[PDB]
C-alpha cells in the first residue's frame, strides 16, 4: 500500500552538506507523518526530524540549527536538508511514514558518513 | 467436532509380542491434548500416556506414546498378562472426548465350537412361551456366524445372543444364541435347527430336533 | 486420594435422579471435574464439565435434561439428571480433568438403570442333555429384573465347564440368561446337576434339577 | 495536532501473550479509521455498540487498544457473553462492551519449526476474571488441600501452559494476533477523533 524510496546519501567531510529525500508513493491518507530517524552503529533508532500534521517542522536537539525538513505535497516527498555536517551525524537514515495512524512503513535504509 | 476412530478393533496377540494401537481423528488436532487410558473388565479407566507421549507417573515404561496431526500410537513393547484389556483414546475440543476402543485380546490356535441345541421345556411350554437355545462352546477366533432355521426358512429378528468373556484357562470364548416364539407359533412348525459357521469348521455345522420326536 | 459416586439406582422413563460424587485428596472447586458415563458393553461417553470457576459444558445428547453443579462444603460433586430415557442407563463416574494431562483419577462408578419394569423374580427352566463323548446341559433363567442373577452349579461342588453367560436385556424390559455346563456323556448315567438360582432384589432361590 | 499511536499496536514486532495481554492507551489524537478497515488482511471485524464504517465521525474520551496471541479455535472468545479458558481464565469482555474485535492468521510470523513455546496462557484459575483483568501470577496451582510451596507435583501445577505454535498446525490451531480497540466515552473532552 505504501512504498518509500530514499536517495541522497554517500560519504562527505565534515562541514559538508547533503540532502535525503524519501519519495511516498502508493495509497496514503489525508492523515499522514513522515520524518527522519537515523541509526548509528552498536546505537538504537532516533527521531532526527519531521513534519507534524500541522505541517509544523521537529528537530532532534543535536540538529537543530544545522538541518532544515520539508515537504513537497506534489511529489509527497520529504526532503533532509543536512548542513554543517559533523562525523557523530554518521549512521543509516531511515524515514517513516505513519499512514491513518494506524500503521507504519519504514524505507531500506542510506548510508551517510561524515569523515575526512 | 473432533471424532476419534480407534484400529483396530480387537487386537490379537500373546505374551512377550508387541502391541500397536492406533487413534485417528477427524481432524488435525493439538499432540498437547491426547490421552490413552486402560480398563480391565468391572474397573475404572487408568490414564496411561498424556500429551500424546508422556507417561502417567507410575505407569510400566514398556507403555509408549507418538504422534502427530491426525495419527497417534499407543504401543506395548512386550506385553505382560495384565496388559489385555481395553484401551481408549481421548482428545478435547471444547470438551473431552474419547475414541471406541480397542479390545486387546490373547492370541491362540484356532478351536471349531461344540455346538449344541436344546428345545423349549415342558414346564415353559404351559406358561405359553417356547425358547429354543443353541450352544456353542469353547472356541476361537471369537467371529462365529449363528443361524436359525425353522422348518428350513432362515429365521431373522426373533434371535439375541450373549458370549463370554475370554476363558481363563484356554483362551476360548462360548456363545448363547435363543430363538424366542409364543407356544401357538412353536407349534405350527416341525424342524429347529441352529447353523454355525466358524473358520474352525471345513464346513457349517447343524444341529437340529423335531418338534414332538424323542 | 479418592472419588466416590452414590445416589444411583432404578428410575423410570421421564423421571429423575441426582448423582453424587465425594471427593477426597482433590479439592472439587478447584478442578476441572467430569462426569463420564458407559453403558453396558459400550465404550465411554463424556456427559458434563465444570470449570473450577463455574462454566459448565454438556454433550449434545443430555443438554436441557443434566445438570453438573458442586458444594463446595461437602467438597462433593452433582449430576442432576431430569427427564431419563432408556438410553441414559450405565455407570456413571466422577473424574477430576487436568486437560493437558488427562483425566488422572476416576471414581469406581454408580449404576443408573432407566426401566419401567417391575421386580420380578425369574422363572428357571432346565436346557436338557441329549454316547462316549459329551454333553451339555443347563438352566434358562428367565423374565427377572432387575439384576443381578447369580447361578451355581451342585451348591459350588460343580465348576469346571461352567459358562454362565451375560444376560440379554429383552424387548418386554425383563432380562434373561442361560447358566451351561459340558460334562462326559456317560456322566449322565451316574450324576445328578441342579443348578441353584439367586435373585435377590425378589427373594427368590430356586434349585432347578436338569435331566435328560 | 497529534497523529494516533495505533501503530505501536498492528506493526509491533511481537505480541503479547493472552495472559499477560498488552494495552495501550490512545488519547489526544486523530486517526482514519479507514486505513484500518480497508486493508483486507483481517480472518475477523466484529463491532459491537459501534459501526465501523461510521468510525470516522466520532469523538472518544479515550481508546484502548488491547493486544495478544491466542490459537484460532478461541477467537470467538473475544466478544462479549462468553465463555472458556481465554475468556474466563486469561481475557474477558464486558457484557455491555463499545468496541471492535480484529485479529488476522499470524502463522508465518508467530509459528516456528520446532514449535514456539513463547506464547503462553492461563490453563487453571481458581475464578474467573472480571471484564478487562489482567493476571500475570505464575503461582504453583494448589488443586489440593495440601499447600505447594512453590513445588511442582501432584495438585501442585504451573498455572500457565505453552501454545505450541508449529506451521503444520491445522487452522484452528494455528496462531492468531487480536487486537481489541475500546471506546471509552467518559465526558469531556473527547479528544481521540476521525478526521
Ligand atoms: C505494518 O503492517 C502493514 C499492514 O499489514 C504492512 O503492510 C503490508 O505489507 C505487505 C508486505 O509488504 C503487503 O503485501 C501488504 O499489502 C501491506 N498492507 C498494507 C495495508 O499496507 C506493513 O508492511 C507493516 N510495516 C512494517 C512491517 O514495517
Amino acid at each position: 500500500e505504501v512504498q518509500l524510496q530514499e536517495s541522497g546519501g554517500g560519504l562527505v567531510q565534515p562541514g559538508g552538506s547533503l540532502r535525503l529525500s524519501c519519495a511516498a508513493s502508493g495509497s496514503i491518507s489525508t492523515l499522514n507523518v513522515m520524518g527522519w530517524y537515523r541509526q548509528a552503529p552498536g546505537k538504537q533508532r532516533e527521531l532526527v526530524a519531521r513534519i507534524t500534521l500541522d505541517g509544523r517542522p521537529e528537530y532532534a536537539d543535536s540538529v537543530k540549527g544545522r538541518f532544515t525538513i520539508t515537504k513537497d505535497g506534489a511529489q509527497s516527498t520529504l526532503y533532509l536538508q543536512m548542513n554543517n555536517l559533523k562525523p557523530e551525524d554518521t549512521a543509516v537514515y531511515f524515514c517513516k511514514l505513519e499512514n491513518g495512524g494506524f500503521f507504519y512503513y519504514w524505507g531500506q535504509g542510506t548510508q551517510v558518513t561524515v569523515s575526512s | 467436532e473432533i471424532v476419534l476412530t480407534q484400529s483396530p478393533g480387537t487386537l490379537s496377540l500373546s505374551p512377550g509380542e508387541r502391541a500397536t494401537l492406533s487413534c485417528r481423528a477427524s481432524q488435525s488436532v493439538s499432540s498437547s491434548y491426547l490421552a490413552w487410558y486402560q480398563q480391565k473388565p468391572g474397573q475404572a479407566p487408568r490414564l496411561l500416556i498424556y500429551g500424546a507421549s508422556s507417561r502417567a507417573t507410575g505407569i510400566p515404561d514398556r507403555f509408549s506414546g507418538s504422534g502427530s496431526g491426525t495419527d497417534f500410537t499407543l504401543t506395548i513393547s512386550r506385553l505382560e498378562p495384565e496388559d489385555f484389556a481395553v484401551y481408549y483414546c481421548q482428545q478435547y475440543g471444547s470438551s473431552p472426548t474419547f475414541g471406541q476402543g480397542t479390545k486387546l485380546e490373547i492370541k491362540r490356535t484356532v478351536a471349531a465350537p461344540s455346538v449344541f441345541i436344546f428345545p423349549p421345556s415342558d414346564e415353559q411350554l404351559k406358561s405359553g412361551t417356547a425358547s429354543v437355545v443353541c450352544l456353542l462352546n469353547n472356541f476361537y477366533p471369537r467371529e462365529a456366524k449363528v443361524q436359525w432355521k425353522v422348518d428350513n426358512a432362515l429365521q431373522s429378528g426373533n434371535s439375541q445372543e450373549s458370549v463370554t468373556e475370554q476363558d481363563s484357562k484356554d483362551s476360548t470364548y462360548s456363545l448363547s444364541s435363543t430363538l424366542t416364539l409364543s407356544k401357538a407359533d412353536y407349534e405350527k412348525h416341525k424342524v429347529y435347527a441352529c447353523e454355525v459357521t466358524h473358520q474352525g469348521l471345513s464346513s457349517p455345522v447343524t444341529k437340529s430336533f423335531n418338534r414332538g420326536e424323542c | 486420594v479418592q472419588l466416590v459416586e452414590s445416589g444411583g439406582g432404578l428410575v423410570q422413563p421421564g423421571g429423575s435422579l441426582r448423582l453424587s460424587c465425594a471427593a477426597s485428596g482433590i479439592t472439587v472447586s478447584s478442578n476441572y471435574m467430569n462426569w463420564v458415563r458407559q453403558a453396558p458393553g459400550k465404550g465411554l461417553e463424556w456427559v458434563s464439565l465444570i470449570y473450577s470457576g463455574g462454566s459448565t459444558y454438556y454433550a449434545d445428547s443430555v443438554k436441557g435434561r443434566f445438570t453438573i453443579s458442586r458444594d463446595n462444603s461437602k467438597n462433593t460433586l452433582y449430576l442432576q439428571m431430569n427427564s431419563l430415557r432408556a438410553e441414559d442407563t450405565a455407570v456413571y463416574h466422577c473424574a477430576r480433568d487436568l486437560v493437558v494431562y488427562g483425566m488422572d483419577v476416576w471414581g469406581q462408578g454408580t449404576t443408573v438403570t432407566v426401566s419401567s419394569a417391575s421386580t420380578k423374580g425369574p422363572s428357571v427352566f432346565p436346557l436338557a442333555p441329549s454316547s462316549g463323548g459329551t454333553a451339555a446341559l443347563g438352566c434358562l433363567v428367565k423374565d427377572y429384573f432387575p439384576e443381578p442373577v447369580t447361578v451355581s452349579w451342585n451348591s459350588g461342588a460343580l465348576t469346571s465347564g461352567v459358562h454362565t453367560f451375560p444376560a440379554v436385556l429383552q424387548s418386554s424390559g425383563l432380562y434373561s440368561l442361560s447358566s451351561v455346563v459340558t460334562v462326559p456323556s456317560s456322566s449322565l448315567g451316574t450324576q445328578t446337576y441342579i443348578c441353584n438360582v439367586n435373585h435377590k432384589p425378589s427373594n427368590t432361590k430356586v434349585d432347578k434339577k436338569v435331566e435328560p | 495536532t497529534n497523529l494516533c499511536p495505533f501503530g505501536e499496536v498492528f506493526n509491533a514486532t511481537r505480541f503479547a501473550s493472552v495472559y499477560a495481554w498488552n494495552r495501550k492507551r490512545i488519547s489526544n489524537c486523530v486517526a482514519d479509521y479507514s486505513v484500518l478497515y480497508n486493508s483486507a488482511s483481517f480472518s475477523t471485524f466484529k463491532c459491537y455498540g459501534v459501526s465501523p464504517t461510521k468510525l470516522n465521525d466520532l469523538c472518544f474520551t479515550n481508546v484502548y487498544a488491547d493486544s495478544f496471541v491466542i490459537r484460532g479455535d478461541e477467537v470467538r472468545q473475544i466478544a462479549p457473553g462468553q465463555t472458556g479458558k481465554i475468556a474466563d481464565y486469561n481475557y474477558k469482555l464486558p457484557d455491555d462492551f463499545t468496541g471492535c474485535v480484529i485479529a488476522w492468521n499470524s502463522n508465518n510470523l508467530d509459528s516456528k519449526v520446532g514449535g514456539n513455546y513463547n506464547y503462553l496462557y492461563r490453563l487453571f484459575r481458581k475464578s474467573n476474571l472480571k471484564p478487562f483483568e489482567r493476571d500475570i501470577s505464575t503461582e504453583i496451582y494448589q488443586a489440593g488441600s495440601t499447600p505447594c510451596n512453590g513445588v511442582e507435583g501432584f495438585n501442585c501445577y504451573f498455572p500457565l501452559q505453552s501454545y505450541g505454535f508449529q506451521p503444520t498446525n491445522g487452522v484452528g490451531y494455528q496462531p492468531y494476533r487480536v487486537v481489541v480497540l475500546s471506546f471509552e466515552l467518559l465526558h469531556a473532552p473527547a479528544t481521540v477523533c476521525g478526521p
